[PDB]
DNA sequence: CGCATCCGTGAGTCGAGAGCACAATTTAACACTTTTGTCAAGC
DNA sequence: GCTTGACAAAAGTGTTAAATTGTGCTATACTGGGAGCCGTCACGGATGCG
């Protein structure tokens, strides 16, 4: 799941000059605090508490301080597909975005009128990498917009 | 009844003459009694 | 400096530029530029023309270029940067007066550092910070990354108050909201006269 | 949504009487302040340029009871006595 | 119902209303069965906001799939 | 400490740059304490010694 | 449709003003004044209606003393 | 540290001996000034040496309404203080003593300069204590702690907790983007509450016109006492004696005149025209 | 209080009351029956924002008939 | 020539000819001028009124140039009059009808 | 010298939506005195 | 109508006790940040890198 994926991405963690580590796992939802119309009338968010088991390890001795931690109130989706925030019903609209990948294209130059081809690598996060072909018939690269 | 509007380059002397007092504190208003603080911003 | 300290003088910061302007003669520069314009042909002529465009302004006037270096920044009246007590006790403040505060803070710290004789590195760093704060006060985001407060929205500087489509020129001077006016939907009246 | 900030018959013929003072600053800048006839003029005033100004007439030199701030030397004394400092100075002077 | 099936090109990581040319807001052949070519704002948001089609489904990678009947011979 | 108005420092063109004939990149380093600039040189004293 | 003249009719003669510019506020929520935009000024100049434009831009917007004196008159 | 102390004592000795003359040998004086210069150089060298520690400690307090470079500068000021107070005799590493002063200077500067409305340090301490207690409570309670529980835990009344929370409010920017577009800001919706209301400003001048004219004039000279009593002639209310200080009228007679005028001016025939301006 | 207001109060024997009116009044151009009222008082739980002791909501419902200017489609 | 004009600057034909005919009397060295076409943006932005130029576009640059040049504005341009609040010099606003 | 980078500017007009220890400065709090007004009989 | 006189009721000062606030100090050792970066799009014009 999404929460499990994010937690796995975060953990494990070790401090600079590693001597001890921490990790999170196993998200769990127990039950919604209140119901739909109670939240709508009383002007409160319709959320449920979230619990994650955190494990702390001491590399020197090999201890395990594993136990559950309260992550906060996660807003929940109603049967209609809406979020009740502060007693108001809200909708999250899907967003159209260019997917990450490698994209090639070509353009006709103005001076020489040669066909010049370029490629760009678009990541989710990271420096931008893009190659190019010049009108002098040379293959170059711009690294991190340099 | 205006004849003309002249723009120029303000000097230190002009800026000092425009002023009625030097601001030498970043305080704007005290937390209780919500009144302007002396020698700071909004000083009376 | 150690070998020939008394044979020359050097400096950094706005003070050095102030000294340069103070000991910079404009008549000789204008004459030299004119002679280069009438003589030179290549890019030298264009550079001389562009430089003369600026030099002649100070030459043929009663104003000196010393105004480009500031020894006392002015402060706008508080009403134009109001601290209004919103309903319920909340306070809304124009971010302009925030910028001012920073300046003062830094300008105070420098006064302390010079007082107790801090090492030149710290004094220079403080002077640079004061320069940047004043720059952002006059025009935020021009040179470097704009100064931001809560969230990530850049602060509104003095220049921004009258710069573009919003501001004063095109929003409060050339067209404004007026009293004794209304608005409503229109329907066709066929029995009406043309007037 | 509204906010707030922190009408009497105007008259110019009749006004409360006033007397004008005169102050000089350290730089020789002259300033004038209109005070009421109640007087009680202070010996020192704050002028528009941010510097203390004193009366032109030259009266009431204030006692100047201010105390100087604590220096590095005072802070040194609180952790060292004169004997150890003298010994250190003698040791350094040899080189 | 139509609000919950809205596909928007704006928002963080998306387009800006002042920096969107004709090409992005025009109808593309791939839209068939995924993005409705009719339902869209009339004002300056023309072509930047649309609606999901009746049969369209979202791939876990985020791509929109549409059903077709297999025909052979 | 004196400061320079940003408008005349860099405005495309730089008014200070044209007035003194220093490139904006060089003028930038002086203002922000990145490199020293010579304000005056004693030619007569140098020649005599 | 949800476009009824009942909830869009408001007029104004005098109401709240702005903190800094001292001009009338806008919007039916307050006693909003209609904006006399730049194009309207161009139209008035084309007509040659110097006096109407002057009263619109000074008396009826932000001539603080003029507003109360005109009401009294 | 020893060089700095030696230079300090050398300059102090020079100052002390200056008053009592007693010119010293040239060599000794030159050596004394050399010690002073060496001590100053040592002080500086220590400062540049520990600027890195200053930066290391300063980088921990980012994102609390203060610039990173301002934090660094305040930290190095605290480090200057620490150097002034450092004692080499105890034999401890300079960093151990310098960290305390650097942290103190950074926190004090943040307290004094991190808010548009300045709160004294003694209130900032209370606010920080409240925040820490609330954070601790949220973990174990699971719910949101109520004001009464916090008040009990801090040995103060709940009203004090509410007052502290009110003081914790932060002013909002008057240049926002209410409107979902670069069209309107927050300042365009806050009406001025001091602008002169036209109609009111008219009614008042009518009340001042319909009162000063009719009822004042039909009272002959008995109007004068009323005018001074309420000060409607120059905005200067006057006590009874302030009429008798010059004019020969006596105290109780003035009050009798006031009572008679008050009684007879409330007659409906002349008390109905002015009965509509009460609001 | 202004001298004129002081005299007016004196002739009518009206107390200079400590409190000013800030009652919630119906906005301009509104109408309809009152159908529901909700009250929250800090005394009976009612976890209101800090500083708020009472919160009152009033619902006004009105029946609108089609009239000139309404938009149909 | 002996004129006040800087070389390479855009000068109005009226002022150009007036200056040439004024200097030819005693100076006898008129300046040489070539007709030039300019766009609406540059033509409008070159107006002698710094108020209107600042109101149009490039407020910062216009104000900077006006400040260094120290050039005053005579308030008759049909666009600064509205800013000042003075009735425009057109239609009913001209002196003849006013 | 000349080419590629970089920079500033423009975008319809209305709408609806961490802590303690002092020392110094200011404030409430009470007591008391002076000024103001009130009631009574008076000729 | 115009005074005199005997009394509560407020306007003003004095002096204390209390609340608020401005500075200073704390000794294991600790020594160069982190946010980056997202389709105009065309137009000139200045800059600066080689």
């Amino acid at each position: 799941g999404g929460l499990e994926e994010v937690l796995a991405e975060l953990s494990p963690i070790e401090d600079f000059s590693g001597s001890m580590s921490l990790s999170f796992s196993d998200p769990r939802f127990d039950e919604v605090k209140a119901s739909v119309d109670e939240c709508k009338d009383k002007d409160m968010t319709y959320a449920a508490p979230l619990f994650v088991t955190a494990e702390f390890i001491n590399n020197n001795t090999g201890e395990i301080k594993s136990q559950t931690v309260f992550m906060g109130d996660f807003p929940m989706m109603t049967e209609k597909g809406t979020f009740i925030i502060n007693g108001t019903e809200r909708v999250v609209v899907s967003q159209l975005v260019r997917s990450p990948g490698v994209y090639f294209d070509e353009t006709i130059d103005k001076s020489t009128e040669k066909t010049l081809h370029s490629v760009k690598v678009i990541p989710g996060r990271g420096a931008w990498l893009e190659f190019d072909v010049d009108k002098r018939d040379t293959v170059g690269v711009r690294i991190d917009r340099k | 009844f205006f004849d003309e509007l002249r723009i120029g380059l303000a000097t230190a002397d002009d800026i000092r003459n425009w002023s009625y007092g030097e601001v030498k504190k970043p305080e704007t208003i005290n937390y209780r009694t919500l009144k302007p603080e002396k020698d700071g911003l909004f000083c009376e | 400096q150690d070998r020939y300290g008394e044979y020359f003088t050097g400096a950094m910061g706005a003070e050095s530029i102030k000294k340069l302007i103070e000991n910079f003669d404009i008549d000789a520069e204008a004459e030299s530029l004119r002679e280069v314009i009438r003589s030179g042909k290549g890019q030298k002529k264009l550079r001389a023309l562009k430089r003369l465009k600026v030099v002649a302004a100070f030459q043929q006037s009663g104003n000196s270029p010393m105004g480009m270096v500031l020894d006392a920044v002015p402060v706008i009246p508080p009403e134009l940067r109001p601290m209004v007590q919103l309903d319920g006790g909340r306070f809304a403040t124009s971010d302009l007066n925030d910028l001012y505060r920073r300046v003062i803070n830094r300008n105070n710290r420098l006064k302390r550092l010079i007082d107790l004789g801090a090492p030149e590195i710290i004094v220079n760093n403080e002077k640079r910070m004061l320069q940047e704060s004043v720059d952002a006060l006059f025009d935020n985001g021009r040179r470097g990354r704009p100064v931001t407060g809560p969230g990530n929205r850049p602060l509104k500087s003095l220049s921004d108050l009258l710069k573009g489509k919003q501001g004063r020129f095109r929003q409060n001077l050339l067209g404004k909201r007026v009293d004794y006016s209304g608005r409503s939907v229109i329907v066709v009246g066929p029995q009406l006269k043309l007037h | 949504l509204r906010g707030s900030r922190l009408y009497e018959t105007d008259r110019n013929h009749d006004l409360a009487p006033r007397q004008v003072a005169r102050y000089r600053t350290d730089n020789g800048e002259e300033f004038d302040v209109p005070f009421a006839d109640d007087a009680e003029i202070p010996g020192t005033w704050l002028c528009r340029n941010g510097l203390e100004g004193t009366l032109i007439e030259g009266d009431v030199p204030e006692p100047k009871k201010v105390k100087p701030p604590r220096t590095h030397w005072d802070m040194l004394l609180e952790r060292r006595s004169v004997e150890e400092l003298e010994e250190l100075l003698k040791e350094r002077l040899d080189l | 119902l139509t609000h919950k099936r809205r596909l928007s090109a704006l928002g963080p990581g998306g387009l800006s209303r002042e920096r969107a040319g004709l090409e992005v807001r025009d109808v593309h052949p791939s839209h068939y069965g995924r993005m409705c070519p009719i339902e869209t704002p009339e004002g300056p948001n023309i072509g930047l906001i649309g609606s999901l089609s009746v049969y369209a489904r979202v791939n876990p990678f985020g791509f929109i799939e549409t059903p077709y009947r297999k025909v052979e011979n | 400490a004196p400061v320079t108005h940003i408008w005349y420092f860099k405005g495309v063109p730089s008014r200070l740059g044209y007035l003194l004939d220093l490139a904006p990149k060089d003028l930038e380093k002086i203002i922000y304490f990145a490199a020293y600039v010579i304000t005056s040189v004693d030619d007569e004293m140098r020649h005599n010694e | 449709l949800h476009h009824l003249v009942d909830d869009k009719i408001h007029a104004r003669s005098t109401g709240p003003y702005s903190m800094i510019t001292q001009q009338p506020l806008g919007g039916k929520a307050q006693f909003g004044g209609q904006r006399f935009g730049e194009m309207e000024c161009w139209a008035m100049q084309a007509y040659g209606a110097a006096y109407t434009l002057q009263e619109l831009l000074t008396i009826k917007s932000d001539d603080t003393v003029g507003r109360v004196k005109v009401y009294e008159a | 540290a020893k060089r700095i102390e030696a230079g300090l004592y050398a300059t102090q000795k020079l100052a002390e001996l200056a008053e009592k003359g007693e010119k010293l040998p040239v060599q000794q004086r030159r050596d004394m000034q050399w010690i002073c210069r060496d001590g100053d150089r040592a002080k500086n060298h220590l400062l540049e040496a520990n600027l890195r520690l200053v930066v290391s400690l300063a980088k921990r307090y980012t994102g609390r309404g203060m610039a990173f470079l301002d934090l660094i500068q305040e930290g190095n000021l605290g480090l200057i203080r620490a150097v002034e107070k450092f004692d080499y005799t105890k034999g401890y590493k300079f960093s151990t003593y310098a960290t305390w002063w650097i942290r103190q200077a950074i926190t004090r500067a943040m307290a004094d300069q991190a808010r548009t409305i300045r709160i004294p340090v003694h209130m900032v301490e209370v606010i920080n204590k409240l925040g820490r207690i609330q954070r601790e409570l949220l973990q174990d309670l699971g719910r949101e702690p109520t004001p009464e529980e916090l008040a009990k835990e801090m040995d103060i009344t709940p009203e004090k907790v509410l007052e502290i929370q009110q003081y914790a409010r932060e002013p909002i920017s008057l240049d926002q983007t209410i409107g979902d577009e670069g069209d309107s800001q927050l300042g365009d919706f806050i009406e001025d509450s001091e602008a002169v209301v036209a109609v009111d400003a008219v009614s008042f001048t009518l009340l001042q016109d319909q009162l000063q004219s009719v009822l004042e004039t039909l009272s002959e000279r008995e109007a004068g006492v009323v005018r001074l009593r309420f000060g409607l002639t120059d905005g200067q209310p006057r006590t009874l004696d302030e009429i008798g200080q010059v004019y020969g009228v006596t105290r109780e007679r003035i009050r009798q005149i006031e009572s008679k005028t008050m009684s007879k001016l409330r007659h409906p025939s002349r008390s109905q025209v002015l009965r509509d301006y009460l609001d | 209080l202004t001298p004129e207001e002081r005299l007016l109060r004196a002739i009518f024997g009206e107390k200079a009351r400590e409190v000013r009116d800030t009652s919630l009044k119906v906005p301009h151009g509104e109408s309809g029956k009152v159908i529901g009222i909700r009250v929250f008082s800090r005394e009976d739980d009612d976890e209101l924002p800090a500083g708020v002791n009472e919160l009152v909501r009033v619902y006004v419902a009105q029946k609108r008939k089609i009239s000139d200017g309404d938009k149909l489609a | 020539g002996s004129t006040e004009f800087l070389p390479g600057s855009l000068t109005e034909r009226a002022e150009f000819e007036a200056e040439n005919r004024r200097v030819v009397a005693e100076g006898g060295e008129p300046a040489a001028g070539r007709p030039v076409l300019m766009g609406i943006t540059k033509a409008s932005l070159a107006t002698d009124s710094w108020l209107s130029a600042a109101s149009f576009q490039e407020t910062t640059r216009v104000l900077t140039d006006a400040a260094i040049n120290c050039r005053s504005d005579k308030l008759n341009g049909l666009k600064e009059n509205v800013i000042i609040g003075k009735l425009i010099p057109a239609g009913t606003g001209i002196s003849r009808y006013r």
